[PDB]
């Protein structure tokens, strides 16, 4: 997408010691999105072991 | 007055918290006396009785 300009600015140039050449010059700014892909992936979850104790004064 | 008094959980040692029981809570009281026995003392005057100490200053 656009997103704003900057200033123009005219100029002229010499050729050959002869004339001077009409120019300008300006700086037109964008905004973009890009997009890459990963490189693999991680192993699921496919198993989960949890080990719980539960510290009482009885025993 | 009565008094009573109950332990704080610091003061509990492991072997009662294992059983789950509470010891030593404390109570004091004070009792009456009905009355049994009395005794007197008579005294009688058969002249004039004589005057009295006339000090009637505020006893020490």
């Amino acid at each position: 997408a656009y997103s704003s300009t900057s200033n123009i600015a005219r100029m002229r140039v010499p050729l050959n010691q002869q004339m001077f050449e009409n120019r300008a010059r300006t700086i037109v700014t964008f905004n973009a999105t890009f997009v890459e892909k990963d490189l693999g992936t991680f192993e699921d979850i496919e198993h989960i072991i949890i080990g719980i104790d539960v510290d009482n004064p009885s025993g | 007055d009565p008094t009573i008094i109950i332990p704080k959980r610091a003061n509990i040692p492991t072997n009662d918290l294992a059983a789950r029981i509470l010891r030593d809570v404390k109570v004091e009281l004070v009792y009456n006396n009905s009355l049994h026995y009395v005794k007197i003392r008579a005294s009688v005057v058969l002249d004039r009785p004589a005057g009295q100490s006339t000090n009637a200053q505020t006893p020490m």
